[PDB]
């Protein structure tokens, strides 16, 4: 080619690059970037660390892995810790609060009032009274002791007095 | 809810399990390592000759 | 010569941390109290399923291994070397000396005579154990460096081997060798079989003891 | 419901309960809970 | 101070059963994995 700067287009030089992706039969190789995000702690999230996928609340911990160890698991083989691949810090994983809901009724033939127990849940995550059976809403905590009427649990009972 | 789970318009005094409860995930996060091998295509696409 | 391992060739079989527990695994291990060849100073050995490999010295006579099926051209092979500088992993098609080595002036490397079609490169007394295995196109290498208070005999004790490398090659392997630094101015080979072990994990997460569950009725 | 149309001769297996394909993913879909018959007959003579 | 085996056994039996219940959440029973986020990621709904 005798290229010259005063050539009409279609006679000027073009540079060409041909990318050819091949897939022999190895175990893996080059791939595209892996988008990420920030680190939100103390909230129920859907996390994903490298392929470790789950949901829960992440806190900072007092464990010490071994430099090659990437995540921890306990008896019954559930993941209860992880290492994040950029800070090199290990984080505790705690399932996001759950429980049952029970309603305490003084009998519909006596009233329409009810109280509600959220079983083994701290009261912040739902007048309001904290037992060892859970968080109880809609019942007043008196100081006298009667015979048990409706069993709440761990030593606490409820009853319809006087009207409440 | 009690009347639904008991299948009755009357209920008697007691404590009744009616439903479950659980907290929902606020958002989603993704994590991996830094980047040291993003390939420097500025040699084949940026050659002098 | 042949010798007896006692409790040797235990490696962490995954990346999972574990606190004070007893965890049971099925994998490829070197059985307890095994029959390990002895070599002095060497020949082409088999691979067939992983390899344990210890070595003892204060100087550095053991200067890496070479792997593959034919150890020549017409098929691909790995080459792992260490001059007095640092490690040199390499994967080409080679032409290997049938007795390849390196000298110690200090001029050396009569190892091969060909480096064609390279598909992977990399550059940069004592007891040095290694476990080599090759699964699904990945060539895994575990290792550990313990200090003996002898010079060149296989000791007794427990020491778990931590993963070092991972190479997505694809290479087939059926044979391997060793490389030594000549004189110009002791090593063992076990093999791995599918066993079931019971590993005891420390509170920091290290393997401190193990049980081979096919040795005897007590185990 | 009689749905009547004409397609290319290849994606006649694209009219089926539950599938992926450029005809099924963009121009016509049947639920996996389908219940009914599918009839196809050739046409280049019309 | 230096015998309560009947009380220890009922504790042990209950714990051994609760552990067997959780350890079953990691069997396939003849499936491709044990995780629903893995069957919902490499398989179409049908
Ligand atoms: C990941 O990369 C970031 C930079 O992109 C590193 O952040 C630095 O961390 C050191 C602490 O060791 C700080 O002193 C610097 O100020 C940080 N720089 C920036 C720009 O953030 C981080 O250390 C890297 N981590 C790993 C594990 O590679
Ligand atoms: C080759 O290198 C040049 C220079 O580093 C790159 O040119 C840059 O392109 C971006 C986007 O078009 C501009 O914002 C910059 O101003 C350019 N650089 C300069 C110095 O002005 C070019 O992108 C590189 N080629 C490839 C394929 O990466
Ligand atoms: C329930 O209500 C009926 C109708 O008012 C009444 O006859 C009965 O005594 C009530 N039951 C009680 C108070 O236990
Ligand atoms: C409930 O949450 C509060 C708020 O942090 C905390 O102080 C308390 O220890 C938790 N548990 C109980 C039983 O109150
Ligand atoms: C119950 O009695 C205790 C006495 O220690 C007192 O501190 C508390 O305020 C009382 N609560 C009510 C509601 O009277
Ligand atoms: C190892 O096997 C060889 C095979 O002949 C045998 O001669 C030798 O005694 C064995 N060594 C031990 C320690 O069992
Ligand atoms: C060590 O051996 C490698 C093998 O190719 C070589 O690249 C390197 O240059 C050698 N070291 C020195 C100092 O030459
Ligand atoms: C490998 O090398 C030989 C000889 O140098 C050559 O004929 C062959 O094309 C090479 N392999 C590839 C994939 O190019
Ligand atoms: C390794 O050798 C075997 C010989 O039986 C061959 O079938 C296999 O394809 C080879 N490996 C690869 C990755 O080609
Ligand atoms: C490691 O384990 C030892 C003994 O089990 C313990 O004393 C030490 O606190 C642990 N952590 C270290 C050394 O960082």
């Amino acid at each position: 080619y005798g290229f010259q700067p005063t050539n009409g287009v279609g006679y000027q030089p073009y540079r060409v690059v041909v990318l050819s992706f091949e897939l022999l039969h190895a175990p893996a190789t080059v791939c595209g970037p892996k988008k990420s995000t920030n680190l939100v702690k103390n909230k129920c999230v859907n996390f994903n660390f490298n392929g470790l996928t789950g949901t829960g609340v992440l806190t900072e911990s007092n464990k010490k892995f071994l430099p090659f160890q990437q995540f921890g698991r306990d008896i019954a083989d559930t993941t209860d810790a992880v290492r994040d691949p950029q800070t090199l810090e290990i984080l505790d994983i705690t399932p996001c609060s759950f429980g049952g809901v029970s309603v305490i009724t003084p009998g519909t033939n006596t009233s329409n009032q009810v109280a509600v127990l959220y079983q083994d849940v701290n009261c912040t995550e739902v007048n309001v009274f904290q037992t060892r059976a859970g968080c109880l809403i809609g019942a007043e905590h008196v100081n006298n002791s009667y015979e048990c009427d409706i069993p709440i649990g761990a030593g606490i009972c409820a009853s319809y007095q006087t009207q409440s | 809810e009690t009347k639904c789970t008991l299948k009755s318009f009357t209920v008697e005094k007691g404590i009744y399990q009616t439903s479950n409860f659980r907290v929902q995930p606020t958002e989603s996060i993704v994590r991996f390592p830094n980047i040291t091998n993003l390939c420097p295509f500025g040699e084949v696409f940026n050659a002098t000759r | 010569a042949y010798t007896n391992s006692f409790t040797r060739g235990v490696y962490y079989p995954d990346k999972v941390f574990r606190s004070s527990v007893l965890h049971s695994t099925q994998d490829l291990f070197l059985p307890f109290f095994s029959n390990v060849t002895w070599f002095h100073a060497n020949p082409v050995l088999p691979f067939n399923d992983g390899v344990y490999f210890a070595s003892t010295e204060k100087s550095n006579i053991i200067r890496g291994w070479i792997f593959g099926t034919t150890l020549d051209s017409k098929t691909q092979s790995l080459l792992i070397v260490n001059n007095a500088t640092n490690v040199v992993i390499k994967v080409c098609e080679f032409q290997f000396c049938n007795d390849p080595f390196l000298g110690v002036m200090e001029s050396e490397f009569r190892v091969y005579s060909s480096a064609n079609n390279c598909t992977f490169e990399y550059v940069s007394k004592n007891l040095r154990e290694f476990v080599f295995k090759n699964i699904d196109g990945y060539f895994k290498i575990y290792s550990k460096h313990t200090p003996i208070n002898l010079v060149r005999d296989l000791p007794q004790g427990f020491s778990a081997l931590e993963p070092l490398v991972d190479l997505p090659i694809g290479i087939n392997i059926t044979r391997f060798q060793t490389l030594l630094a000549l004189h110009r101015s002791a090593y063992y080979v076990g093999y791995l079989q599918p066993r079931t072990f019971l590993l005891k994990y420390n509170e920091n997460g290290t393997i401190t003891d193990a049980v081979d569950c096919a040795l005897d009725p007590l185990s | 419901y009689a749905d009547s149309f004409v397609i290319r001769g290849d994606e006649v297996r694209q009219i089926a309960p539950g599938q992926t394909g450029k005809i099924a993913d963009y121009n016509y879909k049947l639920p996996d809970d389908f219940t009914g018959c599918v009839i196809a007959w050739n046409s280049n003579n019309l | 101070s230096s015998a309560l085996g009947k009380l220890q056994d009922v504790v042990n039996q209950n714990a051994q059963a609760l552990n067997t219940l959780v350890k079953q959440l990691s069997s396939n029973f003849g499936a491709i994995s044990s995780v629903l986020n893995d069957i919902l990621s490499r398989l179409d709904p049908p």
